[PDB]
């Protein structure tokens, strides 16, 4: 049993600056045979695989930029990235290889970047679903930084809570944005009963709430 | 051109068994270990167990998390990998990876596959309903148009998503699916200049392997 743990569990740097972070090992990983540390770090950005940074501690595999820099030696191990790069989100891992194999649990980089304003729009539900019986309205929130908003919708004025599911995506690898959907589901019988469906973003950037609205009787 | 590919991810109940496999090209196959490494879904990854190479006898280790329970094995005249797992858990949901190991030399895991997710669970298959998302009675001559997909009411995980065939990969958004009632639900959008909507075609590709549902929707104004 050789324990991996890595620090931070997760942090934010802005383009440009330096990312430190840092792999433990409960045991040397050093081979005395070979005289190099049996630890290699992984990077895995949001969707993918992992892919191979570095290996033997300190040796960066070909095509990785050279901004990525490994070092340390027996139980302690650092991963260090010079001008950070919008692209470089993605969670770190690190992995012995002295004795079978064992990851940490990782090291989450996000990118902070300047505040921006969610682009909102709203959807009326499909014939296609109104046909089966159900209504279910959607409202995007596409670019916004940082990833904090409250959604709320408003049937005919009044707030409702209820039969509602937000999502968030991933930082955007280009521009360090995040996006938002919500979604509300009513019946097609509940649907009908109401007619201004309306969601309103509040977000840092501005007191003012984005509000986007449908009425059903101009469908 | 180094490729992995695994195959054979899909729902099973629990206490049943699955086989994957991880096809693989552009090296010399029987040279190198084979690792097997798992991560369930926003979860760290863990190793499995290796199959060592044609100089070691290609004998196997695992991990003690597995040991006893999953098998690994190679077909080293078609150079492909095996996973066979038994007595499945809830605890085994998970994206399942084959990655190139050792080769005799290097310490390093050098390719890992796309993955392939293995869902645990007594739930049924049920495939996705799917929905255009297309503007209401908005302005529209806000400069871009966002139009999206609503793919709801589905189980197991995943599905894809495409626009156009793969032509429009700048400016989607695809919503992690988020799990109610036994049954997923996610949604895509899609930003395109308004000159282009709906002058030209604008169409989500959504496929649900488990269910082999195909559907190609069409955003139609109105
Ligand atoms: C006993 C020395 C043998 O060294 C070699 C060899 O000359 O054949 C070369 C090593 O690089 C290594 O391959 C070993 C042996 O096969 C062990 O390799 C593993 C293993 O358990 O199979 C795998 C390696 O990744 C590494 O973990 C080593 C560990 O450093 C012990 O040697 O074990 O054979
Ligand atoms: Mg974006
Ligand atoms: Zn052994």
């Amino acid at each position: 049993d050789i324990v991996m743990s890595q620090s931070p569990s997760s942090l934010a740097v802005s383009a440009g600056e330096k990312v430190t972070m840092s792999c433990k090992s409960s045991q040397s990983l050093l081979n005395s045979r070979t005289r190099k540390n049996y630890l290699a770090w992984y990077q895995q950005k949001p969707g993918q695989s992992p892919k191979l940074l570095i290996y033997w501690a300190s040796t960066r595999e070909s095509g990785v930029p050279d901004r990525f820099t490994g070092s340390g030696s027996g139980t302690d191990f650092t991963l260090t990235i010079t001008s950070v790069q919008a692209e470089d989100l993605a969670v770190y891992y690190c992995k012995q290889s002295y004795n079978l194999r064992t990851f940490g649990g990782g090291t989450k980089l996000e990118i902070k970047r300047a505040d921006a304003a969610p682009t909102v729009s709203i959807f009326p539900p499909s014939s296609e679903q109104l046909t089966s019986g159900g209504a279910s309205v959607v409202c995007f929130l596409n670019n916004f930084y940082p990833k904090d908003i409250n959604v709320k919708w408003k049937i005919d004025g009044s707030e409702r809570q209820n039969g509602v599911l937000n999502s968030w995506t991933d930082q955007d690898s280009k521009d360090s944005t995040y996006s938002m959907s919500s979604t509300l589901t009513l019946t097609k019988d509940e649907y009908e009963r109401h007619n201004s469906y309306t969601c309103e973003a509040t977000h840092k950037t501005s007191t003012s709430p984005i509000v986007k609205s449908f009425n059903r009787n101009e469908c | 051109e180094v490729k992995l590919v695994e195959s054979g991810g899909g729902l099973v109940q629990s206490g049943g068994s699955l086989r994957l496999s991880c096809a693989t090209s552009g090296f010399t196959f029987t040279d190198y270990y084979m690792s097997w490494v798992r991560q369930p879904p926003g979860k760290a990854l863990e190793w499995l167990g290796f199959i060592r190479n044609k100089a070691n006898g290609y004998t196997t280790e695992y991990s003690p998390s597995v040991k006893g329970r999953f098998t690994i094995s190679r077909d080293n005249s078609q150079s492909i990998l095996y996973l066979q797992m038994n007595t499945l858990r809830a605890e085994d949901s998970a994206t399942y990876y084959c990655a190139r190991d050792h080769d005799g030399y290097y310490e390093r895991f050098s390719y890992w596959g796309q993955g392939t997710l293995v869902t645990v669970s007594a739930a049924k298959t049920t495939p996705p309903s799917v929905y255009p998302l297309a503007p209401g009675s908005a302005a529209q001559t806000n400069s871009m148009v966002t139009l999206g997909c609503l793919v709801k009411g589905y189980f197991p995980e995943p599905v894809t998503v495409t626009w156009n065939s793969g032509s429009l990969s700048s400016g989607v958004h695809t919503f992690p699916a988020v799990l109610q009632s036994d049954l997923y639900t996610l949604s895509s959008s899609v930003t395109v200049p308004s000159s282009t909507w709906p002058s030209e075609t604008v169409t989500c590709n959504v496929a649900h392997p488990a269910s082999s549902t195909k559907v190609d929707k069409k955003i139609v104004p109105r």
